[PDB]
């Protein structure tokens, strides 16, 4: 993408139409005449341009007026309203930029926010950059939540976030720029390992390989083309969906073989009666003869009558012989026919043994990708958010990706070791009871106008609750919590004083024995400067591999290495960690998914805020008091960092909507 | 519109593995009867076919004739005359078999021979002979 519309592109807007959001802040302008919107359009585009080729510091509306030409920089109000607008939404003026106008000198209300995940680091440093009093409430003693960064000597490897999934529209390119990312890409090539500890012939992976892609497009086929959504009253899973259309290509070699055998006997049953009358004419051939030889030996001289006879036997005899060669033609030809049909079996089977368990790595392959167990995952929704997929090949934080929300932090006053334990919201306001993680008894109260939780999806469904709700959250919130999915993942840290693992390979398989353990240990990353490998464990094996001790854990991991690499190839490891991402109390599983029975919509009812109830009866409706963000709620950019930041971002332009008021509506 | 090439995925076939619990396992174990119900039904007619392949052994070179290979003439001579009645009687109007008979006379002349000594060996009264004897 080139020019300004390259801007509108990277910050994931349509260049030539404006957006649904946009009409309700320029409804003037969209309802109006073609020319005006062009006008708008460009002028969006421009004003985003001048803030991405320079994200290290603030854009001014003056800055933004003065690289405008004519005839869009004659109208300013106009040119005001876009760059406010855009600055509201953190699409421009977002992270850490040098600011020109130092904050203004005092404040205008006040925002507890609930964790500083990047979700909440995002939201405070946009409401504190819009004037507001914001303090964020941590129950860990660190920033950034589910981007963890395990450091020990020169070794850096993330237990949390990893890969930034392409810069193509990613708002985490923008924050890549403003702070030093080493970002490493990351080459895809993945060379897989039977238990035995041999590769894969490349023959082999790429059949299974093959396969398993058309068995998803088989799954969307039964989706969508099929309606095959419900079973029993119960939403289908990819899971079921994908045995099924297993089960159908089980039963469809077994079908051909049998209407290829069921050829080969009406064959074989042809050749049978053929046979049966040309050993009933041989039959008469034989008898036929001796009576001609009969007829023959009667010596001449003879009456015409016995000559009758030799002429008559002998045309007899010609006539079945014709007969008997011409069903020996017929012969022959049904005899090789045969040879054809038994020499073009159809497939013996639909898939062996062995390749059955190389295509259960690149289930849990997927299974670590949602980090769900297939079984899970919704058949309509699992892949809703597809189209929104950036572009540009996947890297890695190479210096580790807590310099993140470390960097974000900056500026901003977190409470850290405070568990919230409560959370009150009424007409008035909101008070928020913590307590001290370390001595529990003692208790903290905040005053606020607003609260903004960007609590995990697994803390908001702990029962009983972590943190109770006064009064508690309707009907609608709770249910939405119950429907959507909660996943898991783990990582296993691996440090060495060696590289013994091709290092031109990034990350290499190991396939599991059985289905059921096809999640264990199944993946391995080498994608750090030092000697760290990185042991994935995903689907069903993760949440049973979090009862199983680190010592036993890393056991495992270096039985399979030996496996592949030699058995003295392979040292102990220096340093080890593993991580409980499900027992961890402040997280409660990885991230997201799509479950059976849920949609994207459910995202939607997630960042839906809650408003109070009057405190007088009969009483005005009352203001939005009760907020949220996280991965959680955003329906586009689910279980990603870039999720939780722009959810982050959302908010907080909605809160300062509130509580600051939207000059640029008009 | 279309599945991927070479996966099969008929919505009648869908409804017919899902339909119970074990529908699945069911289906797929009829077929792995119905194969080896089919399978030894054919090494039945497999060895049924290689007797019946081994009676005709030999073929029939014992009892083949070696080759007529006279020249249509135009004469009846009577010895000609009387082979053509008797065979009038046995064949009817196969002419093919009767110029077979008696060696020497083209098909044509064979019909042609009926027309004009049809009064004369009542040609009529011999075929009356024949279709009575069938
Ligand atoms: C193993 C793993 C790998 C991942 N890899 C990637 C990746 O490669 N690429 C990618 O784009 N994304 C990835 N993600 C997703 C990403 O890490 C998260 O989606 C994102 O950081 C979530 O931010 P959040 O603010 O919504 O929640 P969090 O980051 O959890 O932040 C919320 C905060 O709330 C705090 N909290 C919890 N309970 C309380 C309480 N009672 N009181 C006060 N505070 C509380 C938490 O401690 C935390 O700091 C990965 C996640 C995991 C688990």
């Amino acid at each position: 993408p080139s020019g300004v519309e390259g801007a509108a592109f990277q910050s994931r807007l349509p260049h030539d139409r404006m957006t649904s959001q946009e009409a309700a802040c320029f409804p003037d302008i969209i309802s109006g005449p073609q020319q005006t919107q062009k006008v708008f359009l460009f002028i969006r585009n421009r004003t985003l341009q001048l803030w991405l080729d320079n994200p290290k510091i603030q854009l001014t509306f003056e800055a933004t007026l003065q690289q405008l030409e004519a005839p869009y920089n004659s109208d300013t109000v106009l040119v005001h309203r876009v760059h406010s607008y855009l600055e509201r939404h953190g699409l421009i003026n977002f992270g850490i930029y040098k600011r020109i106008k130092p904050l203004p000198t005092k404040k205008t209300g006040k925002v507890i926010i609930i964790g500083s995940g990047v979700s909440g680091l995002a939201a405070a440093r946009q409401l504190q950059s819009f004037g507001m009093d914001v303090t964020l409430l941590e129950a860990r003693d660190r920033v950034g939540g589910r981007v963890a960064t395990f450091r020990k000597g020169n070794y850096v490897a993330d237990l949390g976030a990893m890969v930034v999934t392409g810069l193509g529209g990613n708002p985490m390119a923008v924050v890549s720029k403003q702070v030093n990312m080493e970002l490493a890409k990351i080459k895809q090539k993945c060379p897989l390992y039977e238990a035995n500890g041999q590769a894969v012939p490349k023959e082999k992976d790429e059949m299974v390989k093959q396969e398993f892609n058309r068995l998803l497009e088989a799954t969307s086929y039964l989706s969508h083309q099929l309606d095959f959504n419900v079973l029993n009253n119960k939403p289908v899973s990819l899971g079921q969906a994908l045995e099924v259309v297993i089960q159908l290509q089980e039963k469809h070699v077994k079908d051909e073989q049998i209407e290829h055998w069921k050829k080969i006997v009406k064959t074989q049953e042809e050749l049978k009666e053929l046979l049966n009358k040309m050993v009933n004419l041989k039959e008469k051939i034989k008898e036929l003869h001796q009576q001609y030889k009969e007829a023959s030996e009667v010596k001449p001289p003879r009456d015409i009558t016995a000559e009758f006879l030799v002429k008559s036997k002998h045309r007899d005899l010609t006539a079945l012989c014709k007969e008997y060669d011409e069903l020996a033609e017929t012969q022959g030809k049904l005899e090789e026919k045969l040879q054809e049909l038994e020499a073009n079996p159809p497939s013996d089977v639909y898939l062996s043994s062995r390749d059955r368990q190389i295509l259960d790595w690149h289930f849990a392959n997927l299974e670590f990708a949602n980090a769900t167990p297939l079984s899970t995952l919704s058949l309509k929704h699992w892949d809703q958010d597809d189209d929104f997929e950036f572009t540009g090949s996947h890297l890695t934080v190479r210096n580790g990706y807590s310099c993140v929300p470390v960097a974000l932090a900056e500026g901003l006053d977190i409470k850290l070791n405070t568990a919230v334990r409560q959370v009150r919201y009424t007409a008035s306001g909101c008070e928020v009871i913590a307590v001290n993680t370390r001595s529990t008894s003692q208790t903290f109260i905040y005053k606020c106008d607003a609260v903004l939780c960007t609590l995990p999806l697994g803390v908001l469904k702990q029962q009983p609750p972590a943190v109770q709700f006064v009064p508690p959250l309707p009907e609608w919130k709770t249910s939405a919590v119950q429907r959507m999915g909660f996943g898991n993942l783990n990582k296993v840290v691996l440090c060495f004083d060696r590289v013994f693992w091709d290092p031109s390979v990034n990350l290499f398989g190991h396939v599991g024995s059985t289905t059921a353990s096809r999640g264990e240990l199944f993946l391995f990353w080498n994608l750090y400067k030092a000697p760290i490998l990185l042991a994935l464990v995903a689907g069903e094996a993760a949440g049973i591999m979090e009862n199983i001790s680190d010592d036993v854990i890393v056991g495992r991991c270096l039985a399979i290495l030996k496996g592949i690499f030699g058995s003295s190839a392979v040292p102990q490891p220096k340093e080890t960690v593993v991580s409980r991402w499900r027992a961890d109390p402040w997280a409660r599983g990885s991230y997201s998914y799509v479950a059976a029975g849920s949609s994207g919509n459910d995202y939607d009812l997630m960042a839906q805020p809650i408003t109070p109830g009057p405190s007088i009866p009969g009483a005005p409706q009352p203001i939005p008091r009760l907020f949220f963000a996280g991965e959680h709620t955003i329906r586009n950019y689910p279980a990603t960092v870039h999720g939780a930041l722009l959810s982050g971002l959302r908010e907080a332009g909605r809160i300062a909507d509130q509580f600051l008021g939207a000059m640029y509506t008009l | 519109r279309k599945p991927p090439k070479g996966m099969f995925l008929s919505q009648e076939d869908v409804e017919a593995v899902s339909a119970n619990a074990t529908a699945a396992t069911t289906v797929l174990r009829q077929l792995d009867m119905e194969l080896v119900s089919v399978k030894r039904q054919i090494q039945n007619i497999k060895q049924t076919n290689s007797a019946l392949k081994e009676k005709l052994d030999g073929g029939i070179e014992p009892y083949r004739l070696p080759e007529v290979i006279q020249k249509c003439n135009a004469r009846w001579t009577t010895e000609e005359q009387l082979l053509a009645v008797q065979a009038i009687r046995k064949y009817g109007r196969d002419f093919q078999a009767i110029s077979d008979v008696i060696g020497n006379k083209s098909v044509v002349q064979v019909k042609n021979f009926f027309v004009n000594y049809r009064r004369r060996f009542n040609i009529d009264e011999v075929l009356q002979e024949w279709e009575a004897e069938h």
